[PDB]
């Protein structure tokens, strides 16, 4: 994963300034979803680059997207409004099936889609997708170690939780350890193969709790993986100053990682600032969106083939 | 770049004490309401002797324009709301519903509706153009301090008594969310960041609090001031470096930095609670008022 030739690109059709704000490829073949920075979700052809599809999802930018393996349901987090997490359902016909109003960022279980894990500050809240019950509610003011960025997240078999660097057995709902704070904003991952935790530019070994690694180039990023968990990628955040002009969250370079040696791969600079990026589920593409500015903000969505 | 709030004009000729300034959304203006039934208007970069705007039986807590600065909602202890022509004076309609005092007052960018917050402990939705009043939300248990629309006008800001800051969907009039410190002092004063994320809201032990109300956290909080009796009225400003500024009850008037919660500024010359501020929309101006043993307004210049 060093070599990425553009494919596609397209912006948001019938918008003199395309708002394109975050992007996930849909369970259905040549279509990826991207939400929008006035809470929209649209469908579009990643090939064509025709829209196909446009809800009105939230009355805020879309920051996160998660289709659901299975091409039935479908996550969104907004950055203010209610609520400020939806789950959607998408069988043949676009309806809300559950909303969790107060988390900030939401995401779907890993083994079995049978719990929505989400985020409020420094608290993880999960629920259950047919009922919608708060199944549990994962904190612990003596372990918070009050991530500005925090993002609780199941890990590969859904036995633990991670959430303000703190892990937890869910059987027991009882926190398993403490890793020491060492950076202002990022939570930490479980990486796919189940047997570590990367933390910002820590990994952790999952099992006797050493530090196997220091990377230091993923300081601040947020990290995808291939499909197979075999490549990492790494987009690094920007920044808190001053009022608002549509920010992008993340710089104009991402890199990509050897996902078991964490020894780098390439960097990639598209010169332009990035607001999300996502790979497919069949390892041929990273789909990235890019600001290419204006008088404010005009995104399109590129699509890359990875080498 | 540190500012340098230097004393321009003073503005006398109010009977009591005055409660509450404005720029005008253009600047050339400034707008005051007084506990002595008056709305007046003064020069506002000079600070001329304008205009003087009556009607209103009782005191006037506060005052509002529209977003073309051709109407004020002025908020009297009489109960009432009254639109003003700013040209002539002549009141164009008198808003009527609320129970008891009518503290704050606003409307949104379209200039088109009214919101009120009053010790009748409610607020009201109102139609600008008829003066009808579109909803009474039981806002909360007790009177309203504050009042306010974002950018777009799809959310109200409350204040109340109650410690119970307070967020709302006009379009519909639902409760979007309910902000509670861990503690409950009361909130005096709210409104939002210009930017629309984020919301200014002072309480009455001395604190001053930038919030981010949807992820439900206080992201920075200024204090060293004054604060324990009085509502007063505080405000960001972007014109220059993003400061925040407010009045206070040692008849100063205290500016922070946005971003740094630090002591700023600081600008004496009063001679009771400084109960208002406003800052112009485009120059680096600081208007300021205070109570009967003032009842007078100050304006400050800053290069910054």
């Amino acid at each position: 994963a060093s070599a990425f030739r553009p494919i596609s690109v397209f912006r948001e059709a019938n918008e003199d300034e395309s708002g394109f704000t975050c992007c996930a490829f849909s369970a259905r073949e040549r279509f990826l979803m991207l939400g929008t920075c006035t809470g929209q979700l649209k469908l579009y052809n990643v090939f064509s680059g025709q829209e196909e599809a446009s809800y009105n999802c939230h009355n805020s930018a879309i920051t996160h997207l998660e289709p659901s393996r299975d091409g039935s349901l479908l996550l969104t987090s907004a950055t203010w409004s209610q609520p400020l997490s939806a789950l959607w359902g998408m069988k043949s016909v676009f309806d809300m099936k559950h909303s969790f109003t107060e988390d900030h960022y939401v995401e779907f279980s890993k083994h079995s889609q049978d719990r929505v894990i989400g985020t409020k500050g420094d608290i993880a809240h999960i629920y259950d997708i047919q009922t919608g019950n708060k199944l549990l509610t994962l904190f612990n003011p003596d372990l918070a170690n009050n991530y500005k960025r925090n993002c609780a997240t199941f890990n590969p078999t859904d036995d633990l939780v991670l959430n303000d660097g703190v892990l937890w057995d869910v059987r027991s709902a009882q926190a398993i350890h403490k890793f020491d704070k060492f950076n202002m904003n990022i939570s930490g991952v479980f990486h796919p193969n189940g047997l570590e935790v990367i933390i910002n530019t820590e990994i952790w070994d999952l099992r006797t709790f050493h530090l196997l690694h220091t990377v230091p180039a993923l300081d601040q990023c947020r990290v995808v993986f291939n499909h197979t968990g075999t490549v990492m990628y790494g987009a690094m955040l920007q920044a808190d100053l001053m009022e608002e002009r549509m920010k992008s969250p993340f710089g104009s370079s991402f890199r990509t990682f050897n996902a078991t040696d964490y020894k780098p791969i390439a960097t990639i600079d598209v010169k332009r600032n990035i607001f999300d990026l996502c790979t497919d589920t069949k390892d041929c593409y990273l789909a990235v969106i890019e600001n290419q500015g204006s008088m404010n903000m005009d995104t399109v969505c590129r699509l890359y083939e990875v080498g | 770049v540190k500012p340098n709030y230097a004393l321009k004009f003073t503005l006398a000729g109010h009977t009591k004490a005055v409660s509450s300034v404005k720029f005008s959304p253009n600047g050339e203006w400034l707008a005051s309401s007084s506990a002595d039934k008056l709305i007046k208007i003064w020069g506002a970069y000079d600070g001329k002797f304008e205009k003087t705007i009556s009607g209103h039986k009782l005191g006037i807590s506060d005052v509002a324009w529209s977003s073309d600065s051709n109407l004020l909602v002025s908020a009297s202890d009489d109960k009432t709301l009254k639109i003003w022509d700013v040209s002539s004076g002549k009141c164009l309609k008198t808003l009527k519903g609320h129970s008891n005092y009518v503290f704050c007052c606003n409307f949104n960018p379209q200039s088109n509706l009214i919101v009120s917050g009053s010790f009748d402990e409610s607020v009201r939705i109102w139609d600008v153009k008829t003066g009808k009043c579109l909803k009474t939300l039981p806002a909360h248990s007790d009177p309203v301090s504050a009042v306010h629309f974002n950018r777009d006008g799809s959310l109200i800001v409350s204040s109340s008594y109650d410690g119970l800051c307070r967020i709302w969907d006009t379009a519909s009039g639902q409760c979007l969310k309910t902000l509670i410190d861990d503690d409950n002092p009361p909130v005096s004063f709210v409104k939002f960041s210009p930017n629309g994320k984020y919301i200014l809201a002072a309480t009455l032990d001395n604190t001053l609090k930038l919030w981010d109300y949807s992820k439900g956290k206080c992201l920075k909080t200024y204090t060293g001031h004054k604060n324990e009796k009085y509502c007063i009225f505080a405000n960001f400003s972007v014109t220059g470096g993003k400061w925040i500024v407010s009045g206070s009850e040692d008849n100063l008037v205290y500016i922070w930095n946005l971003q740094t919660k630090e002591i700023v500024q600081k600008l004496q010359g009063h001679t009771d609670v400084v109960i208002s501020t406003a800052c112009h929309p485009t120059e680096n101006i600081i208007a300021s008022a205070a109570l009967e043993n003032d009842k007078t307004i100050k304006l400050w210049k800053s290069d910054c």
